[PDB]
């Protein structure tokens, strides 16, 4: 019958293509995962202040100096777990691991906050010199993600880096400008009364201020985004309890 | 109810498939000569996409999703072949059903079904669906809205090209060049919904 | 009553005096061969041939059996041929008084005659060319029939004559022509007139429909669109009141009636009035010593739809009932386009001339501008009473889409139906020629 | 290796299920019965076909050969049929070649109709009477430097019934012919030797079908006379191959075998008492001779006729004897020949120049009414264009200009 | 000098065919009547630009700082040289000088570049250069901030003339608005010289928001003029004592100019009424349903009219005959869509303060479909033998 | 021969003459590296698909021909996707959806149907490489122009010093958006049909 030839052709073709596809796919999963992790590793290395070129140097210096850890937002305590492969965005998406935010608390317009978040500790020897808090917030066209490196004293910022911004490349995408990023080194997060104090000043910052950093020019709708991002992720439902525990002592 | 109105209006206006995502341009730029054939092709695309998105959602969530069948087994590398096969099979079977049982519907819009058996619009729709992780009802609404937006765009371009019978285009741009420039001006116009977040 | 509100009564100086006075002697007539739409003639005469009245001059190759006969007896003196030997006129010099006569009936019997006998006498005499079908404005085939025959007993053209003045003179002939049409008209006859009473036909086929409004409220195309819309399947014939008088006289007396009463008027005519003439008379002899000194244009018909009567075409057309003379304007003006026009006419309101009411203008033949593209500022809508989309149909005519124009209503129009649209165009387009091209394409492809 | 097995099995299963559902939907919801092609409503003759195929190929495999010349790609446009109810659509090439006047009555191209519905045809009675013939060659003698006369012999005491002005197609097997094998006399061999055409040759692999116009009026029985020209490579590219069927016919000699297939025609003399004007040139002498001899012998008409033949030189003038006989016996027929460039050996005392200009200057300029005549025209494309231009300039309607263009 | 033979003198031609008498109007009369209607807007725009600049300058600097600042900018020292003054007591003449120093270079650049491109195209296609470019040039030069770079104006007018109009066959043969397609080129390409707080008052070092950006942030109580420290009233935006694009600020002047071209039959009162209907309906709906966080949800219909470039575009740019709808009902639908989209982009779109160029560019795309619907409803009436 | 490779570059161009292949040309031309990688991937997939379809041209059933051809094409594109994800991870993240849309790319299927089913294995490879070159011509031209004018960079190398990194050039923000690709391709078509006037589409 004519069914025999068509069935034979289809079966043989599917067998060959299946062997080839499934052999090529399963064989490279480990390389794909390594590549996926390498980008975030390089970003955290760049924020921490370390210099590394190439996959080998990146992986070596990341295993040497940086130690990922999980922290509970509601209580500000470290929790045991596999902090290396934790995925905070899926943790926020899933309902059992996240909470819905009210309009009085959702200052950063994220609409969902996870219960456990990862923080990276920069270590020189046994002592921890910096903690790299991951923060994010909404802007005018997209959700902006950042890596802020807070020193051990709990206030002084040692750097900033936006690794996912998605805004106009010459108005509000200046959050990736090296000068704007370097404007952050030395600023203090909290005031004397342990309150959030970072201020995105519109029109220039008074030279010498510790809480003032220059706002973006021609983009006040994406400077409000950074201001609200820090207003939320420095508050009581963000890194507030953890930062209080760090400021007290015993990082 | 308010969650699906947002998806409908989004897929129709805020995220156009033709002018914003550039899906299916060859037929969009070739069959745009007459409003009648453009309307027929738009209806065909609406039907095919509305049928194709939810069936592929079912197949994905049942088989291809990580750990769906057996824990620790991820068969996500079959997404492309599975989607394209389901699309082609559904298109062919619908073409045959309409040609046999409903000759009027066939001579109306089933004449276009061979053109969209393998079209970037539907494949990109299914890919965006698996990227955005829609439920079944969200897949239905997204497919319908995307089809309606594609049809609106192609019918607008057909109306413009039929108004352009009074134009005097240079010989080098007569044909494809002026159509490209017209679609570009249409995208420049459709950029009105840029800042909206629906 | 059908009341038209979208139109334009063009104010032009020289409105004629509605009294009929005898006219100057005519010594040459002619049959203009280019005014008959889609005709290719077979000449039955030669230069130097003595003819009699209603003797055949040429036949149509495309319309088998239609005979074009001489208006008067005389001698064929010219056969003017243009570019590609296209016929322009057959000029006959009036002489003698011979004629070809036919069968005469009593006025009682005219409504009961047979359609075949009526058709036979009409085609033998040459009044079959008085009809014009719609669509395509051609002479009807001798083997075809029509349900709607429209008699145009009104005239809204500028400087036009008054139908009532002539019908009050030959009421018996008008009624006889109506009664003959009643037996030729298998469906019906429509006598489209104004509010003023006319002679009446006792037959129930003959109906009197009153139209009231500015131009084009007196056009057979408007009458057809409002009483019997035409298409490829439904065709209607149109004859005017003077040709109906002539048909009545023919069927009553047995001899052709070639007399005409036309309107000689214009901004450059000394004493505008109505004059008695003969079909196809010589216009350069008709306006001899009745024009102001200068350079003028003589036109057969109105200024909206006429024929420049110079040279071989300086003869009264078949379907024209007036002569319009107006000065020829070629002068250049410094910043004339930007003048506040107290003496300038427009359908827009960008001039001061619209503020003064009842003003008549000494218009000339100037195109007040140069040819440009169509920027539609809403002009063609103010002058189109019919139920069409004016600017879309005109833009499809300009583009050259004949199928789209037939869809949008080009099969209901004559070159006289777009005269106001040609008038009010800021791009100086001419839509009658484009309509004729579209209709030629439609007639050829089929 | 635990994922690879699931991958191969899942891929095979999905593809197999898709293929099987496709086949199952095709089996049930696609018809496979029979379709009847009623070629005419009156007779019982109807053809049963499967839905897969073409209307033209179906009619051919049945045996009713419609009139076509090229045999493919709609380049001919002669495979016309009238369908009352059949394949309900019209193709762009059909819009290109026919008008809406042919649509309403039901005419349609036989080449591009899809046979999936029950069809009702109305063919002209001419298509029924087209027999496939076998013939022997009587003579293949030259008449001009590039024109060669082929006289076939129709067997079994029958004559092809055809109107004057028709044609018959010719078939040929695959072959390979040498130009040196041509039989060319020494008088016409001049330009042959001078251009060195004998180096050419032609090779074909498949049966070929070309058409040629009969050169005798139907009363001349038993003989089929043709006039074929040698279609040498054009002077722009002398490197291309030569003509196939022209070389085949030039290869044919006495006693050989060749086939002709049915009388066709679309170029006939109109019925009227009007003056006739025959404008011929090149190989158009064949239909022109058919027409004139038909008129003067079979119908015995008294219409004022004329003939104007244009050649290059007196060497290319043929058929002078019978035309002198006709012009002498009848006072209706008068024929004039015009030489483009006569040689010194010609000793020519007559009309010289291009035939359109000669006709216009000598006849149509002083003519009373050139628009009342019937014009029959057939020759080279340059002559056709020039004469059509002259006639259209003289105010002549396309319904008087009757034209036959060799492979238009 | 061959152009002076065409522009100064009447052509001097006669008719040839069916209509032996023509109407006195032509394209030149129409285009110059539209070019003259925007002159009050242009002059008030120059005056307002000069006045706002002088006020913002005397607000920031004083004494020795004013001299050093006016010695820097050629606009300011050229005003001082020609005879005006930059002090706070400057009359209406010193302000129009300062506004002309900003408007005239932009207008000259736009005119020269667009004229070059149009002359090139009309020379290559063997046509005569037609009016209809004066309107595009003047509109593009008046819908742009007082502080555009001249190379940006050149690029924008190049894109507007060549790509939007001249590449389709000239005037009357395109489907898009050339002047608003050249501003959409500059808005999406170089969007910082045409947006924000530093481009609208031509004062060196002055940063201030306009009133469709101050309403969004705080409402009707946030309409404050920082230069003078005074509240912005409705009579200020209506008359036009507000910052913005050169000649869009004076709704009174725009009404005075547009009333003439509407009376004369050039502009479409159907399109204007459609725009007003659409904006009133949508603004009333937003005012009814209301919202707490959004402060544009409570802007009345008579505040939408006087702020932004609504009146400029409703009066002079929506009424473009070539890009509008050719049917009398399509015109109503076109205007309604323009107004609806303008109010929508104003209220629910957070990135763009207004929406009149982006609403007209949408309606330019969707007008042929309205004409199609109307003509198709008309054809069914003909097949039924009632038309 | 060599003409079989070099004719689809200008004489019969995919994007510029036979509309096939527009959806990726509009999208992936914002960056020259992505344009180059897409050109290479399209060449690879089209050539190998043509080769295999021509190998099995005779045994392909008619009712499931599309399924067989699309199975081969999808296998090729899936292998390409798994290779790119492992060795060029940054390019694939930007090429996210059009890597998969290589399957529905009209060039691959149109060449597998028009030329592969009716030709030999070796010439099909040549036709595929030629059509890939013709695709990459337009891809690389539009990518060059867009990346140069809109970012001042070529392949990521600073060619024009941007004004924010203390320079003289201010980039074009429209060369990163949707409209610019349509205009670039339309003007490429104009410039192509100017020098080759046999491609001009006759009136009406
Ligand atoms: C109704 C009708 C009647 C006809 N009557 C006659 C008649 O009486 N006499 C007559 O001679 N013809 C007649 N013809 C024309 C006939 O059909 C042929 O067209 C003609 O005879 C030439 O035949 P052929 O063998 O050369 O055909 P072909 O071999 O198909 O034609 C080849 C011709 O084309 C040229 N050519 C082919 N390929 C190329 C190439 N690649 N580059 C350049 N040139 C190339 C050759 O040089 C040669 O001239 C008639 C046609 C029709 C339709
Ligand atoms: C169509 C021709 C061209 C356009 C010509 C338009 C002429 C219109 C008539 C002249 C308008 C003169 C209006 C003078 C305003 C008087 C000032 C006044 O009394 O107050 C205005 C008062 C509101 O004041 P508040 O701001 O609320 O003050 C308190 C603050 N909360 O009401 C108004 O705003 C009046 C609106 C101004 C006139 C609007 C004119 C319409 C514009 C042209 C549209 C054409 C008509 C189409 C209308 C379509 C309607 C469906
Ligand atoms: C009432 C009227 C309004 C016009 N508005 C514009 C406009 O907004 N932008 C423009 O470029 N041209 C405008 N023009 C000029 C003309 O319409 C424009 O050049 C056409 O678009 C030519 O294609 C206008 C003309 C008139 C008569
Ligand atoms: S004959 Fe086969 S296609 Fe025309
Ligand atoms: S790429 Fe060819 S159709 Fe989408
Ligand atoms: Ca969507």
């Amino acid at each position: 019958d004519s069914i025999k030839k068509t069935l034979f052709v289809v079966i043989a073709l599917s067998l060959v293509c299946s062997i080839i596809v499934s052999a090529a796919a399963v064989g490279l999963r480990d390389k794909q995962k390594e590549n996926a992790a390498l980008d975030k590793q390089s970003k955290i290395l760049q924020v921490a202040g370390i210099e590394a070129k190439g996959s080998k140097q990146i992986v070596e210096l990341f295993n040497k100096s940086i130690e990922p850890r999980l922290v509970d937002f509601n209580t500000g305590d470290f929790v045991e777990g596999d902090a290396a492969n934790y995925d905070q965005r899926k943790a926020a998406k899933e309902a059992s691991e996240s909470i819905k935010l009210t309009a009085e608390q959702d200052k950063a317009k994220i609409q969902r906050r996870a219960n456990v978040g990862v923080v990276y500790l920069v270590k020189d020897g046994d002592k921890t010199s910096k903690v790299i808090l991951p923060v994010h917030g909404n802007g005018l066209w997209s959700m902006m993600y950042a890596f802020v490196a807070v020193e051990t004293d709990g206030n002084t910022v040692s750097g900033l880096t936006y690794y996912e911004q998605g805004e106009t490349p010459g108005l509000g995408g200046e959050v990736e400008n090296p000068a704007w990023r370097a404007q952050w080194v030395g600023k203090k997060l909290f005031d004397e009364n342990h309150k959030p104090a970072i201020k995105i000043v519109k029109g220039g910052a008074p030279q010498g201020s510790e809480h003032g950093v220059d706002g973006l020019s021609g983009a006040t709708l994406t400077s409000n985004g950074v201001q609200n991002t820090f207003d939320f992720w420095l508050g009581d439902m963000g890194f507030g309890p953890f930062l209080t525990k760090v400021r007290d002592g015993g990082l | 109810m308010e969650h699906y109105i947002s998806l409908l209006v989004k897929s129709i206006f805020i995220e156009n498939m033709a002018l914003s995502f550039f899906l299916g341009m060859c037929t969009f730029l070739a069959v745009s000569k007459k409003v009648k054939t453009s309307f027929g092709l738009g209806i065909a695309v609406i039907v095919v996409l509305t049928i194709s998105v939810p069936v592929n959602n079912l197949v994905y969530n049942l088989v291809l999703k990580p750990d769906a069948l057996v824990e620790g087994v991820d068969l996500s590398f079959l997404n492309f072949i599975t989607f394209i096969g389901v699309i082609a099979a559904l298109v062919q079977i619908l073409e045959m059903i309409l040609d046999r049982f409903f000759p009027p519907l066939y001579n109306a819009l089933g004449i276009f079904l061979p053109l969209i058996t393998v079209n970037c619009a539907i494949f990109g729709g299914v890919s965006f669906m698996v990227q955005r992780d829609y439920s079944f009802a969200e897949s239905v609404v997204y497919g319908f809205g995307s089809g309606v937006g594609w049809m609106l765009a192609i019918v607008a371009l057909a109306g413009i090209r039929e108004k352009m019978k009074y134009s005097d285009v240079p010989p080098g741009l007569r044909g494809l060049g002026i159509t490209f420039i017209t679609a570009g001006l249409m995208a420049l116009g459709f950029m009105s919904f840029s800042g909206v977040q629906l | 009553m059908i009341t038209i509100k979208k139109g334009l009564d063009l104010p032009i100086a020289g409105t004629p005096s509605q009294v009929i006075s005898d006219g100057k002697a005519i010594k040459k007539v002619a049959l203009l061969g280019e005014e008959y739409v889609g005709m290719r003639p077979t000449m039955h005469v030669r230069v130097g041939d003595e003819v009699k009245k209603a003797q055949i001059l040429f036949e149509d190759k495309k319309n088998p059996g239609v005979k074009f006969t001489s208006p008067v007896s005389g001698k064929v003196v010219e056969i003017n041929r243009g570019a590609k030997r296209v016929l322009q006129s057959v000029v006959i010099e009036v002489a003698g008084d011979d004629q070809v006569t036919f069968d005469k009936f009593e006025a009682n019997q005219l409504a009961s005659l047979n359609r075949d006998a009526i058709k036979t006498q009409l085609v033998e005499s040459g009044l079959w060319t008085a009809f014009r079908t719609r669509p395509f404005s051609k002479v009807p085939a001798i083997d075809s029939t029509s349900e709607a025959i429209f008699v145009t007993a009104m005239d809204t053209n500028p400087l036009a004559a008054e139908p009532t003045v002539v019908i009050n003179e030959q009421s018996e002939a008008f009624v006889a022509g109506l009664d003959v049409l009643s037996a030729l008209t298998t469906g019906k006859v429509y006598v489209c007139k104004k509010g003023t009473s006319l002679p009446r036909s006792q037959q129930p086929n003959v109906e009197e429909h009153v139209f009231d409004g500015p131009h084009p409220a007196g056009l057979a195309g408007t009458h057809m669109h409002f009483l019997y819309p035409v298409s490829a399947d439904h065709v209607a014939w149109s004859i005017n009141y003077q040709d109906v008088i002539a048909v009545g006289q023919l069927f009553l007396t047995g001899e052709l009636y070639t007399q005409r009463v036309v309107s000689l008027a214009g901004p450059v005519v000394n004493k505008p009035r109505l004059v008695r003439t003969v079909m196809g008379a010589s216009l350069e002899q008709l306006v001899d010593s009745e024009i102001m000194p200068g350079e003028v244009r003589i036109i057969s018909g109105s200024v909206l739809s006429g024929t420049k009567a110079t040279g071989p075409h300086a003869y009264l057309g078949r379907y024209h009932l007036q002569v319009s003379v107006l000065r020829e304007g070629r002068d250049k003006e410094l910043f004339g386009w930007a003048m506040p026009g107290k003496n300038k006419f427009s359908v827009t309101r960008s001039f001061l001339g619209h503020l003064f009411k009842g003003q008549v203008y000494n218009m000339t033949t100037t195109t007040n501008g140069s040819d440009r593209s169509m920027v539609p500022i809403g002009n063609y809508e103010k002058v189109m009473p019919l139920d069409m989309e004016p600017t879309l149909l005109l833009r499809d005519l300009c583009a050259g889409d004949s199928d789209s124009a037939v869809r949008l209503g080009a099969l209901e129009l004559d070159e006289e139906d777009l005269a106001l649209c040609t008038f009010v165009c800021p791009g100086k387009y001419e839509y009658g020629q484009l309509l004729r091209e579209c209709l030629d394409k439609i007639e050829k492809e089929g | 290796m635990s994922t690879i097995i699931f991958g191969v099995v899942m891929f095979t299963l999905i593809i197999l299920a898709l293929v099987l559902v496709i086949l199952f939907a095709k089996s049930k919801l696609v018809p496979t019965g029979d379709i009847t092609i009623s070629i005419n409503g009156d007779p019982e003759k109807a053809i049963v076909t499967q839905p897969g195929g073409k209307l033209l190929t179906a009619l051919a495999g049945a045996g009713v050969f419609v009139s076509s010349a090229c045999g493919g790609g709609g380049s001919c446009g002669q495979c016309r049929v009238k369908i009352k109810s059949g394949g309900g659509d019209i193709l762009p090439t059909e819009l290109d070649h026919i008008s809406k006047g042919e649509a309403r009555e039901g005419e349609r191209l036989a080449c591009q109709v899809a046979v999936k519905a029950d069809m009702d045809l109305e063919l002209p009675e001419e298509i029924f009477g087209v027999k496939k013939w076998e013939c022997t060659v009587i003579s293949n003698d030259n008449k001009a430097t590039f024109i060669k006369e082929l006289k076939l012999a129709i067997p079994d005491g029958e004559s092809v019934p055809f109107r004057a002005g028709g044609y018959i197609q010719i078939e040929a097997p695959a072959h390979h012919v040498k130009y040196a094998d041509f039989d060319v006399p020494e008088k016409y061999r001049g330009d042959w030797d001078k251009f060195n055409l004998f180096r050419y040759e032609s090779k074909v692999d498949e049966p070929i079908i070309r058409a040629y116009s009969m050169a005798n009026y139907p009363e001349e029985f038993g003989i089929i006379m043709l006039n074929v020209r040698i279609a040498t490579p054009p002077p722009n590219n002398p490197n291309v191959p030569p003509g196939q069927m022209s070389s085949y016919i030039w290869s044919l000699k006495a006693g050989d075998k060749c086939t002709i297939s049915g009388p066709f025609g679309e170029f006939f003399a109109k019925d009227t008492d009007a003056e006739m004007v025959f404008i011929g040139g090149g190989a158009g002498m064949a239909p022109m001779r058919s027409h004139i001899f038909d008129q003067l012998k079979r119908l015995k008409s008294k219409r004022k006729m004329s003939y104007w033949y244009g050649a290059r030189s007196k060497r290319e003038m043929f058929y002078v004897e019978d035309f002198d006989g006709l012009a002498a016996e009848n006072d209706n027929f008068v024929w004039h020949c015009a030489l483009s460039d006569p040689q010194p050996e010609d000793n020519w005392t007559g009309y010289t120049g291009f035939i359109h200009n000669v006709l216009y200057e000598n006849y149509l300029k002083d003519h009373e009414a050139p628009e009342d005549c019937e014009y029959y025209m057939c020759g080279p494309p340059m002559m056709n264009a020039a004469v059509i231009n002259m006639l259209k300039n003289l105010g002549v309607e396309e319904e008087n200009i009757l034209l036959d263009d060799f492979g238009g | 000098y061959e152009a002076a033979a065409t522009l100064f003198y009447t052509p001097g031609l006669v008719t040839k065919r069916s209509s032996h008498v023509r109407d006195s109007v032509d394209l030149k009369r129409i285009m110059i009547m539209v070019w003259l209607a925007v002159f009050p807007a242009m002059f008030w725009g120059m005056y307002n630009a000069g006045g706002q600049a002088i006020a913002a300058l005397n607000h920031l600097y004083s004494g020795d700082q004013l001299a050093a600042i006016v010695a820097g900018n050629w606009h300011y020292w050229l005003t001082e040289m020609l005879g005006g003054t930059m002090s706070s007591d400057a009359g209406w003449g010193s302000k129009m000088l300062l506004g002309a120093t900003y408007f005239l270079p932009i207008y000259a650049t736009v005119f020269i570049v667009g004229g070059f491109w149009e002359v090139l195209f009309c020379m290559v296609r063997k046509h005569e250069v037609n009016e209809g470019f004066f309107v595009t040039s003047i509109l593009f030069a008046l819908i742009v901030p007082p502080t555009l770079p001249l190379w940006q104006a050149a690029l924008g007018i190049t894109f507007g003339v060549v790509v939007a109009k001249e590449v389709f066959g000239g005037t009357g043969r395109n489907f898009l608005n050339p002047a608003l397609a050249g501003r959409a080129f500059l808005f999406f390409a170089y969007p910082a010289q045409i947006s924000g707080d530093l481009v609208w008052t031509a004062a060196d070092g002055y940063s201030g928001a306009t009133a469709l950006s101050q309403w969004a942030q705080g409402g009707a109580g946030a309409l404050i003029n920082n230069a003078t420290g005074q509240t912005i009233t409705w009579m200020d935006a209506f008359i036009g004592n507000i910052p913005g694009s050169i000649g869009e600020v004076s709704t009174l002047a725009l009404m005075i100019g547009a009333a003439f071209i509407v009376y004369m039959g050039i502009a479409s009162w159907r399109i204007i009424g459609g725009v007003m209907i659409g904006m009133i309906l949508l603004s009333t709906l937003f005012n009814v349903i209301g919202s707490d966080t959004n402060a544009m949800f409570n802007m009345p219909w008579h505040w939408h009219l006087v702020l932004g470039g609504f009146a400029f575009g409703m009066f002079f740019m929506a009424t473009d005959p070539v890009s509008a709808s050719f049917t009398n009902s399509g015109k109503w639908a076109y205007g309604i869509l323009i107004g609806v989209m303008c109010v929508l982009i104003r209220v629910v779109n957070p990135a763009y303060p207004e929406g009149m160029m982006l609403a007209i560019l949408f309606a330019n795309l969707f007008a042929p479909l309205f004409d199609h619907v109307v003509v198709e409803r008309n054809i069914k009436r003909r097949l039924a033998r009632y038309g | 021969l060599k003409k079989s490779v070099l004719a689809p570059v200008l004489d019969n161009n995919p994007i510029a003459l036979q509309v096939l292949g527009v959806c990726s040309a509009l999208a992936v031309t914002t960056k020259l590296e992505t344009a180059f990688v897409m050109t290479l991937a399209v060449m690879f997939v089209t050539a190998l698909s043509n080769f295999f379809v021509s190998l099995i041209r005779n045994h392909i059933p008619n009712s499931v021909r599309i399924i067989v051809q699309m199975a081969i094409i999808a296998s090729l594109v899936i292998v390409v996707d798994q290779i790119l994800k492992a060795y060029l991870y940054d390019i694939s993240k930007q090429l996210s959806v059009f890597v998969g849309l290589i399957i529905t790319n009209c060039i691959v299927m149109g060449r597998a149907e028009a030329f592969a089913m009716k030709s030999e294995p070796i010439p099909s490879f040549i036709d595929g490489i030629g059509n890939g070159l013709g695709y990459g011509f337009v891809l690389m031209t539009v990518g060059f122009f867009r990346e140069l004018l809109g970012s001042g960079k070529l392949f990521g190398l600073e060619v024009l010093p941007l004004i924010s990194n203390g320079g003289w050039y201010q980039p074009n923000g429209l060369m990163l958006l949707a409209p610019s690709a349509f205009f670039l391709i339309g003007f490429m078509i104009w410039a192509i049909r100017t020098f080759k006037p046999e491609q001009v589409e006759a009136k009406e």
